[PDB]
């Protein structure tokens, strides 16, 4: 009855806590009885017996749960006779019957699976208490039944004996589902998308029902003998809710067992190891020196490729009873194979204390670890993690949450920002010009006066950030939105700076940021490394933090390694691909050269040494990678040291002081803990938004207003014209358009990123005037042009005319 | 007459004659010598292995011929005795003779039944290019075999050949003869494999037809041909048909017994054999996915408590 | 009454299941619904048919 709290709480209401206390006092017997209860709960589901029932809501308060139980326990004996669902990917949408009170079987099966998972978690906890039992009895309960190592062994065996039947059933189902999904993917890629029966092409009542049923029977009969090579398997995941609940519980059991078990110039050096987001589930990474960068990291090839809903597989490159793959789609074959493998394997305390108890999952297979299973049912998991996230994924100890994309992490981050924002009633006010030079100087000076008159060792928590422009007296958040972009663009410009020493009262005029490699993306430029420059950089970090707290974008297109520094985490070889892709590939080739029989001759012929030439944007001159590096040659044996120091030097050493200042600036506003859950991709989407202007994303959030008074059909034709033009714009032109509309080139990473929503107002027809935008409210104004060509020309000119009019 | 030209099936009413003889140089106006055509057919069948080859659409000659024979049956039943070509001539029977003769060749029949198998890989319009796929997809997609054309051929042979039985008898007699070829090594196992694949196709046809057709409450011996022929197949191949039907029953029960089966909306059983057959047409008129191109009476009071009753959307219980 | 009736029925069903497992159901009606048994009824007729055919073979 009692609803599980999504927030982790130790409330543990007495009605349940006392039951747990009973089980703990009578553990060796409570476990067996709970196993029998679990059996009675699962059988109705596993055998297709369970009664249909109507749905009901879980009780949020303990009081209402207790009251509901009163109606169940306030019973007298009968007397004797008297004396007289997130959207699936196109490659798997075909597997879901969905749009992405009466009783029903599935409702009862799912709720029974919930009850079963509760009991299984209780059993896992009780088994988890055994090693500490000799301590957790006396510190918790006045009296409890004594148990010994031998009894712990027998308990493990008994529990698993009671759970194996359900386990075999679950595995058969899961293997068939995974086989069908992988088959559908292979068929979708191998087949012609132009064909109407293709899964990506697809992605009456009585006859439709009859046809679907007969096709289902046909698919079942074909799959039994692997005679299903040219048609998609008939499958629906909405029916798998109950098995999904059971599956989470069973993984929980095995994961608890594994927890009980656990409770240089080499490529093994931490710098070369694959980092956050890159390591796939129970997959073994493809060696980064064997796979070209273009293929090893598709995201590094296209830095704008990252999307809030992008598949991890696309961004970072496509990848014993479990080592055998789930190839059969027929269910029956899968259960029989499970049973065959299983039958091969199947055919005071004396001595050790409980603290020495070494339980494990050593049956069904010789050793199981959950990563293996997350790899086996990888596709089934990915699909469940979108279909069942709101239901099965909401359970305590949910395993779907490990499949959570950007939106999940963003939800937690936003909660933290809300908690931090509401603790302070003191705002930030900035009065600045639009001129680049004046903008930089004024912004930085006022930020120092704001920061230094507040405690410099505490984060700058504020309620709202308000900005006003000189001679342009707009006020509040809209102006702050335009200001974040104006100041970011001032930073990223290749034009010379004003003297930053003016900021100290609160010449190193080298631009603040530069473009390394062949990317349009930036790394801090160290300049002359004066205190004024580092002061500016610290204030830049503060801007980033403030924008995050205010749920606003800061379009400073920083490279991934810079973001890692801001997040307080280490930078790796794989991040050098985001600094300079060309140099990444060339150094990779140098590493491959070190494995040749002529490697010595190659390294000598190249005249390599541990010192690197820097471009003007990097400060210029030659800087040693290591002390005395000029006189230290690069060899095939120290090639990893050379590549490591080269990458680290250009990513960190060259701009170490700017990066350090920016890191403090971010910490000057937000606590470090709030950044721990984020990777560089998440920080990028939160701060920089979508570098790629996804037109559909912009469409879905846009509302249209009409000032022309024209009929809806003409307005619809015009709206279609506008969006078609946008789709045909180059990425530069799309960014200019979004900048014109909202004063920020990047799109927010989610619907909740817009406050308020963007809109387009259609003005009366005029083929001479240009479009105009009130960016402080994300409102674009477009005349009702007589032709699509006029709209295209005028729109492109307006967005590229960065000298925006004062509308 | 229009081979290689842009031709498309028109959607107007089928009640029309053919304009080709008047508007173009129609090359099909002349029947030729029928006896010579048949003699040449026999000679080619025994002289060459061409009988085993598919056409440009991947269709095996037997599939082509079975569809052609059924179609001619429909067209030729409309024939009536009596610069313009001679009309009112007797229709050809060559397609039917060719189907009967081709079915007598173990190689043609084996190639058709094993068509879509891993060994008998269809080169065209049948996921024939795999080498460019990464190993995972190769392993999964190479494991399955296709039966769409075998299923369509068997469906035609049973459901559309409503004016014949000798074709099915020929196929079954061939299978029996080879299954009894105990004196030929290797051939016995081959005959069994072929027979089992054929039986599975027939069992699919049988289940679909039998599920659609409503059982008559009045005891009747109508036993519609679509189901009666399936029973005839099983009877001719009983010792193997039983095992295959057991496996079919297993696949049918597992979805129910394990709580796996998909929810579905209800549907009415077809009272006439005609509507059941038509419903199956929508299930068997299927083409393989081509490869990527190159580029309740009331209970007694003592038991009423046990019933939740008063005495389209999908649902699990329906399925 | 809807939500609370659904919740009560479900909880009573779980209670009955837990009691019946150990024959601890002497003073309450078992929770049961036959409308859910349609599929098993079909299967049951078929299985009796198999055994009945076997007995007919013995008598024939």
């Amino acid at each position: 009855e009692m609803a599980s709290s999504k927030k982790k709480n130790n409330f543990i209401p007495q009605p349940i806590g006392k039951c747990k206390r009973v089980f703990q006092a009578l553990l060796p017997y409570a476990v067996e009885e709970l196993c029998n209860v679990a059996e009675s709960l699962i059988v109705p589901v596993r055998m297709g017996i369970a009664r249909p029932t109507a749905p009901f809501t879980l009780a949020s308060t303990s009081i209402d749960a207790m009251q509901g139980s009163e109606e169940l326990f306030s019973v007298e004996p009968l007397p004797p006779r008297p004396s007289s669902a997130a959207q699936a990917p196109r490659s798997m949408q075909w597997a879901v019957r969905n749009t992405q009170n009466a009783s029903s079987y599935l409702t009862s099966a799912s709720s029974l699976a919930r009850a079963y998972s509760i009991v299984i978690r209780q059993i896992s906890d009780l088994m988890g208490l055994i090693p500490k039992y000799n301590h957790l009895v006396y510190s918790q309960i006045p009296a409890a039944v004594k148990l010994t190592y031998q009894d712990a062994v027998n308990l493990q065996n008994y529990v698993e004996e009671k759970l194996i039947p359900t386990w075999n059933w679950m595995v058969s189902i899961m293997d068939s589902t995974e086989a069908q999904l992988r088959y559908g993917s292979a068929l979708a890629s191998a087949g012609d998308p132009g064909h109407p029966n293709h899964p990506l092409h697809a992605s009456q009542g009585m006859m439709s029902a009859r046809g679907d049923f007969l096709n289902y029977a046909l698919s079942l009969m074909r799959s039994h003998n692997d005679e299903h090579s040219d048609v998609l398997p008939v499958l629906d995941v909405c029916s798998l809710k109950h098995v999904a609940y059971v599956f989470q519980a069973l993984i929980y059991w095995i994961k608890a067992m594994n927890q009980q078990t656990t409770l240089e110039t080499g490529q093994n050096h931490p710098f070369f190891r694959r980092s956050d987001s890159m390591t796939f589930l129970g997959c073994i990474p493809p060696n980064p020196f064997e796979v070209p960068l273009a293929e090893a990291i598709p995201l590094a090839d296209q830095p704008h490729l990252l999307q809030p809903n992008a598949r991890k597989e696309d961004l970072f490159g496509r990848p014993n009873c479990l080592e055998v793959l789930p190839t059969k789609m027929s269910y029956a074959a899968n259960l029989k194979n499970v049973m065959n493998m299983q039958n091969r394997q199947k055919k005071e305390s004396e001595g050790p204390p409980l603290t020495s108890f070494r339980p494990q999952c050593s049956f069904m297979g010789m050793v199981i670890s959950h990563d293996m299973l997350l790899g086996r049912w990888r596709l089934s998991l990915e699909l469940f993690g979108r279909v069942f996230m709101e239901d099965v994924g909401a359970e305590p100890g949910s395993i779907l949450t490990e499949l959570g994309g950007f939106e999940v992490k963003e939800s937690k981050f936003r909660r933290e920002m809300e908690k931090l924002r509401n603790q302070q009633s003191r705002d930030l006010s900035l009065e600045v010009d639009r001129d680049r030079d004046l903008l930089i100087q004024q912004t930085m000076r006022q930020l120092n006066n704001h920061f230094g008159r507040r405690c410099a060792t505490t984060p700058m928590a504020v309620h709202r950030v308000k900005v006003t422009f000189k001679d342009e007296p707009g006020e509040g958040s809209g102006v702050a939105r335009s200001f974040y972009t104006a100041i970011a663009q001032a930073f990223l410009s290749n034009e010379k700076l004003p003297n930053l020493e003016c900021i100290q009262n609160a010449d190193d005029n080298a631009p603040l940021f530069y473009q390394p490699g062949k990317r349009g993306f930036y790394t801090p430029r160290p300049g002359k490394n004066t205190e004024a420059r580092l002061n500016c950089f610290r204030n830049i970090g503060r801007i980033l933090g403030l924008c995050l707290l205010q749920n606003e974008l800061c379009p400073i297109t920083l490279n991934r390694h810079v973001i890692k520094v801001l997040l307080g985490r280490k930078v790796n070889w794989h991040d050098f691909a985001f600094f300079d892709p060309v140099m990444y590939e060339s150094l990779r080739q140098l590493i491959l050269a070190s494995q040749s029989s002529d490697a010595d001759a190659v390294f000598s012929a190249m005249d390599l040494a541990f010192a690197i030439d820097l471009c003007k944007e990097e400060g210029g001159g030659q800087v040693e990678l290591i002390p005395n590096g000029v006189n230290i040659p690069v060899t095939p044996q120290n090639v990893y040291e050379y590549v490591r120091k080269y990458a680290e030097h250009r990513m960190l050493v060259v701009a170490e002081q700017p990066l350090h200042a920016m890191r403090k600036g971010l910490l000057d506003v937000l606590p470090k803990n709030s950044l721990e859950d984020l990777t560089a991709e998440d920080f990028r989407l939160l701060v920089n938004g979508c570098g790629e202007v996804n037109v559909q994303m912009l469409i879905s959030f846009t509302s249209f207003n009409d000032e022309s008074g024209e009929n809806a059909e003409k307005l619809l034709q015009f709206k279609r014209w506008f969006w078609s033009i946008v789709e045909k714009m180059s990425m530069t032109e799309r960014q200019d358009l979004v900048y014109f509309w909202t004063s920020s080139p990047s799109l927010p990473a989610s619907e909740e990123g817009f406050q308020p929503m963007p809109s387009i107002t259609i003005r009366p027809p005029d083929d001479q005037h240009l479009p105009t935008a009130n960016t402080c409210i994300s409102r674009l104004y477009v005349p009702l042009y007589s032709s699509k060509q006029i709209l295209k020309q005028k729109l492109l000119l307006a967005i590229k005319t960065k000298n925006f009019g004062f509308v | 007459c229009h081979k290689g030209h842009d031709c498309k099936l028109k959607r107007t009413s089928p009640t029309a004659y053919c304009d080709c003889w008047e508007k173009c140089k129609c090359k099909t106006l002349i029947a030729g010598q029928k006896s010579a055509r048949l003699d040449l057919l026999y000679r080619l069948l025994t002289a060459t292995n061409l009988v085993t080859l598919p056409n440009s659409r991947g269709e095996h000659l037997l599939l082509f011929l079975v569809q052609t024979v059924a179609r001619q049956t429909v067209e030729h039943c409309q024939y009536r005795p009596p610069d313009m070509p001679d009309h009112d001539l007797e229709p050809p029977r060559f397609a039917q003779l060719a189907l009967e003769r081709v079915l007598q060749d173990w190689n043609a029949l084996k190639s058709m039944i094993m068509f879509g198998s891993q060994e008998n890989k269809d080169p065209l319009s049948a996921s024939s290019r795999i080498g460019h796929l990464l190993p995972e997809e190769q392993v999964y997609l190479n494991q399955q075999s296709g039966t769409i054309r075998l299923d369509c051929f068997t469906h035609c042979l049973i459901v559309k050949c409503t004016a014949d039985i000798l074709l099915l008898d020929t196929l079954l007699g061939t299978l029996v003869k080879e299954l009894q070829n105990k004196y030929t090594p290797g051939r016995r196992e081959e005959a069994i494999a072929v027979t089992m694949r054929f039986l599975r196709s027939v069992a699919r046809v049988f289940v679909i037809l039998s599920v659609e057709m409503a059982s008559s409450k009045k005891k009747n011996n109508f036993i519609p041909q679509p189901i009666g022929k399936c029973k005839r197949v099983f009877q001719a191949l009983l010792p193997y048909a039983v095992e295959e039907l057991c496996n079919v029953a297993e696949s049918l029960i597992v979805p129910v017994r394990m709580g796996i089966a998909r929810p579905t909306a209800p549907f009415t059983l077809a009272s006439t054999s005609i509507d059941a057959m038509q419903g199956s047409e929508e299930l068997f008129s299927v083409e393989p996915l081509p490869p990527r191109p190159s580029s309740a009476a009331q209970a007694p009071r003592s038991m009423q408590w046990a019933v939740r009753n008063t005495q389209n959307a999908s649902s699990y219980l329906t399925s």
